[PDB]
């Protein structure tokens, strides 16, 4: 698994590959692991399958139902203390996932959930087995000032460069950019083909 | 709640009766879309207007408009919203909106048996958009259930109702069939009463539910 | 507490006969900030002074003021306190007052329904600051929530209701609203009372509670 | 247990008409120190007096006594004890002495509402030494408590509250604060009767509680 | 079991006059000792006099007299026993009489407050030895506790008390105690009735439990 | 099941007239053992007397002759066996009758309090042997439990109570004893009415427990 | 441990040692293992010390109760079965002691109950760690035709014969005889010292 | 830890050193391990902290509680044996602690309780790791006939040589010296370092 | 983790590093250990995360509910004994972590809990992996006349030297002071920059 969270000026952008791999073995070559939680907010799942699933539909019905009792976005240190609170009420028989939350509430925020519930706020974060070479791609190539295209390109090298040296990690990308103006964008394939295939990619 | 020997329930009549004095509320089905409109009457210049919500959302697909006792309605909203999401969460998405006013109806059922409890003195109107299409419910204190196409609950209901068996037609466009519904709800106030600004909610197929804003409704007036 | 045949809850309306005999207390939304006023009429001159608090706060930016029964007032002031610190333990902030008030006011409903229970006598006023900024509600023993903008709960309500539907204006500075509420609150007693020092309370957007000293009310008087 | 169309509780009405007819009991602080004063009329020569205890000890720091009927005052006292030393082993300490008293008094006010059981017929007076100092207070069977400076309780209540404020002073030292509060006793006391040795109990300010012996009541007779 | 508009509890009052039924007995403190005296009125010359026990032992050190419903009495002997021997377990020894008795008053007093059950008939007499000494109480079915020094409970109780203070002293021998005891018990009799062999229990301090035989008691006559 | 302000319990004494209406049976102790008699008024010619059993066994050692209402009897009867069964897993023995008749009479005593059951209508006899002897017990639907020499219960039982006050001597043989409860059963009956064979049963000091036959009876007649 | 009962004609003779031990370690050198359960009637404790005296005041409940519900003393084959169910009833959490009931009901008897609840009457018994040397001065020694005096100086041998060779053995011997005459007499420290410096043992 | 408890007549001494220690490492330097339970009663704890602590504030809950429900201190035997069947009632889920109970009610007692509620009185104990120091001291220098500045002095050599040679003890000595005439006195710390100082030991 | 408490006349400063480590990998190089509870009151966390943060959002609710029943902030051995109460309540479920409680109740107090609830005051503490190299340069430079800037260069110098040799500290160092005058003040960024690039230490 290879998940990608990363926090520009006005903008969050969050991106995963598709595999999903039984020890292995390529079990599904298009698997999802990007949703859309609320209109301005992101998770992004890792680990197991089945209790990310169950995740993802449970927090998609609190954040709506609290859409609609309170008549205003819940904001994402909520959601991620919500999820912290979920993950640590079992905690003895847990739930085995790592979460990343981002979000847009006057802010932008990318928060990293591990498997007990401890919710760390970073300005880009990292989840997965492909995990670091995610992040030596973002030791060496990151910068706030970045726009939110030169975003997206980086956040494409990053994922590139742990389908090369990670077996569990590969398929296409699927990259999202959250903006306050736009809202949850899910970019198409077309764009990201393009964007592979621009920069010098083979996927 | 016991029989009477006419093979009547009294505490539903009763209740029916506190639904008798609640505020006028129209539903009606047009051409691919469903109307709510519900009477806003602020009486006090104290009241905050910003918060009143006489058409509260279950879902962003589905709403409902309450009328009776104002206390029991709110229960019966928040179990409509809990009894929606447990729905998407056990299947997926919400298929029928049926079911949902099954299991609110049948939540006020089971008051209507038991003696430790009194029955809800709320008639509710549900309305959306699922896979059979635009739908629109009534239901009754004791639990009754009826899918309409032009609806009335509330004080002024007969009026309403009497004035939709003759001024009613199908596939109305948006904009007429709200004109339609503004023009019975005149129709339910006595003289020296004018219409201050009610709300009305819309629902096209394929879209979100769209909740009218101030000006377009007192350009609809 | 079961229905009349005119529709009606006879427990209820006997708890607003009790509410009816508690203090007058006021609230008022002036210019990004709350009031409540509420007033302390000790009789006694062994009662002492340095405790009798009127103004309950449920949160540091979140404060009511209680008329009725004074120990029902108090269970339900506690079960404010512990709702709104489980809604900073689950959510890590309070973002919205008015879903504290529905907690409040769904435990007050609870008890005009089940018959081995009789209501609450208390009528509660909530005020404070979210992230909609200066909010007022108010709640009735049948569970009933009104959004306000002034408002009065007590004994001589209608005195001051009717006072602050001639003399209430929008955006009134700090000062000039507590001056307003405090001639209404003098409009609510008749000839031969004179008001003891009240008790005022108040909070600005941004700001945390802030309770008035005796020698500020005294001058304010 | 439910409302009076008059908006009133019966059966705490008739609840306190049950405690008007208790033994007369004073609480008064004076200079750091609090004062618990009660009525012992043995009629009998046959009731061993050397286990007659009016005051109870609840902890070395805080004493109440009770009014009412004997046996709920027991339960009651129990109850004290009980929760005094649960906030004990839960905390270190018991720094407040309110709370001891809003717990016995949500206690009391419990069996007001449900319909299963009927009120305590046991009006109380706390006493003690916390953080805030010497504290006083007063619970009435709705379970309504106030804190207070000098209070009675019992059948010959209005006399010797009649009597104190107008010849209650605020500083007192011990030995005056005990020769007001014996001959305010002896002023609810009709003629033809004559005190038979009361019971006098007292805390200073840093030390523990000090119940009187029986020749020092007798030489402050 | 709820309050009367005079303030009084109706079941324990009949239940009083439910006690006034039973068959009289004494209780004597005598100099270092306890004395229980109970009449005997077996009618029948077909009842078993091997085992008709009135004066039941809850402990070799303690032992109780009961007048009323002789069904509660033997449950509240019962309940007595065990929680006799709970506190021997729990601590190692029985320190003072006077917790058995607030044990077994707590039980009694909890029938009169809940609905569901009627309070118990039974009034007691406790008597025995603990490290304050010989100890003497009453339970009344309100659960009420009087420490004594000489009493009576029955039918004729009014006589024997009445009887016992004027003719009691407080430091007899054992002998003149029971000589004292004998003609008061013949002293509530009225003219017809002579008094067949009663049964009377002794302890005296360091010793256990001696139940007198059937010789010495018609010696004692 | 309340008090009466007589003091009384009318559902016990309603009860005792529901015994009132049941067959009559007698138990005499004789020299070295316990007899049981029971009346067999077998009226119609179709009920099968193969299995009419009046005396139940509750144990080997120890049976009971009930009257009142049958069914409630088989119920107590059930209950008893149950109870001796758990006596002998417990123990190993069954030491002493009578409490086992005390755990019966206390789950007879259980139905005289709480209000959502009704008293049972049977009263019974009890008699065995025991480390005592022969022992014979009478419980009354109050619970009230009784140890005698001879006794009768159900419709005729001041006739033969009456009879066993002249005739009966102590230390009877057994066939002496078993003659004196027949002339006892006779002289129950009125005239016209003869009797036929009755139930007898009897037990003797170290042996087991010996019914009946049927020309023995008849022998004895 | 060394916990001996002896059954005589009219008599019941127990007796134990008085050392508490962990490990290898005499933490206690009076203890009191030799319990007076009911007017006619003893136990004897042995094995963990907490369960131990917990089954002591237990079972003073229990036949005191019994006492006063029944107007005369339960019988040693009831204690022993009440004993008996109730140790079984844990079984699994079980109480870890070994036990002797020795008493008078118109006949001697000694019970051994073990941590099972499996109660069997002998005419001689014998728990404890220094049990087997017990065992050994009694099946040489011990004959039914002995009086008291001849039992309490065949206990005394057997104990000090049991001190000589275990470790977790020693002290004091507290000696008791149950009659029906006399009842339950706990016998002098004196008598018993006389009794050990008489047949030539230094204890 | 080291906890010494000595019976005198008319006199209960008993004493403490101060040292928390993790595993090997000196966490706290001064700790409190000796605590006043009632008037005439103290009790002193050893093993685990947060067990023991819960253990003071419930004992000082119940006899506080038991004195005003009784008008008189609860005996020292009750003390114990209120210990004893609290800590036996788990037994499994235990606490694993080892205490002391000492005081006065018309005789001075020491009880010495273990973790699964075996209550010993005996006339002097000591729990601990630094036990058998304490042990080895009072096998030679205690008698019966000392009195109350002897048995301090007797106390603060025998945990003086218990620190010598234990690494898990250590710190400044807690004493507390209980009579019936002055009650529980808690001996100051200039009074123990003048003992110490003057009996020639440097701690 | 590295965690320091120091207590000084009419101040305690408490101190850590922002590290968060997954058993090699340093995942967050921000972390927050070092919360505000209430007024004059800050606790510190050490150990796993999601239980520290459990255990700090349930320790501002009760602490602001006791302060608006009680209308007096709690005091701080009441705090470190309810955190104590409630630690030691699962003990075998137990929450993994180590914590450390500062403030002023007329008189600064620190408090050192571990994971089973023993709360012992002293007058400097320290929790962590780091906790042993800043319990050497406390042994050595801690003084309890020290000045309030003293105490903030000791504390810096401390952390700045469990840096160096631990592996799982690191970061930018977040201080706080609490005194009665001023409050619980968490001194800012550039203070305590120039107060580490004044000492000589580059970090």
């Amino acid at each position: 698994t290879t998940t990608v969270g990363i926090t520009l000026k006005d903008a969050v952008i969050m991106a995963t590959e598709r595999r999903v791999t039984m020890e292995n073995f390529i079990m599904h070559k298009n698997g999802k692991k990007l949703f859309q939680i609320d209109t301005y907010t992101g998770m992004t799942i890792a680990g197991l399958v089945g209790d990310a699933q169950v995740l993802v539909r449970y927090m998609k019905a609190e954040l709506e139902l609290y859409r609609l009792q309170r008549r205003v976005n819940m904001p994402i240190e909520a959601v991620a203390t919500l999820l912290s609170n979920m993950l640590n009420q079992v905690k003895y028989m847990p739930y085995m996932v790592q979460l990343l939350v981002g979000g847009i509430d006057t802010a932008p925020h990318v928060f990293s959930i591990d498997a007990a519930g401890g919710s760390v706020e970073d300005i880009y974060a990292s989840t997965g087995s492909g995990s670091p070479f995610v992040y030596g791609v973002l030791e060496s190539q990151y910068s706030e000032k970045m726009t939110v295209d030169e975003g997206v390109d980086l956040v494409i090298r990053a994922i590139s460069a742990a389908k090369q040296r990670d077996s569990a990690s590969g398929g296409m990308i699927d990259v999202a950019v959250i903006t306050r103006k736009d809202g949850y964008v899910q970019l198409p394939t077309d764009q990201i083909e393009s964007r592979i295939r621009k920069l010098g990619l083979i996927l | 709640t016991v029989f009477s020997p006419d093979g009547r329930l009294f505490q539903v009549e009763y209740a029916r009766e506190a639904v008798k004095k609640g505020s006028t509320a129209l539903g009606m089905k047009f051409a691919n879309g469903v109307l709510l409109i519900s009477d806003k009457k602020v009486r006090s210049r104290l009241i905050e207007q910003n918060s009143i919500e006489k058409i509260q959302l279950i879902d962003d697909y589905v709403a409902a408009v309450t009328s009776g006792l104002v206390a029991d309605a709110r229960v019966l909203v928040d179990f409509a919203r809990i009894s929606a999401q447990q729905e998407k969460v056990t299947y997926g998405s919400l298929v029928n909106i049926e079911n949902l006013v099954k299991r609110v109806a049948d939540q006020m059922q089971q008051y209507t048996q038991y003696g430790g409890v009194r029955p809800y003195g709320v008639s509710l109107i549900f309305a959306g958009i699922d896979q059979i299409g635009p739908r629109l419910f009534d239901c009754d204190p004791a639990g009754t259930i009826n899918e309409y196409k032009a609806t009335a609950i509330g004080s002024g209901k007969d009026a309403v109702v009497s004035f939709l068996e003759r001024e009613y037609k199908e596939n109305l466009p948006e904009k007429e069939a709200v004109t339609l519904g503004i023009k019975a709800l005149k129709s339910s106030l006595e003289e020296g009463e004018e219409l201050k600004a009610p709300e009305i909610a819309s629902i096209t197929v394929g879209n979100k539910y769209r909740i009218y804003d101030q000006e377009e409704v007192k350009k609809f007036l």
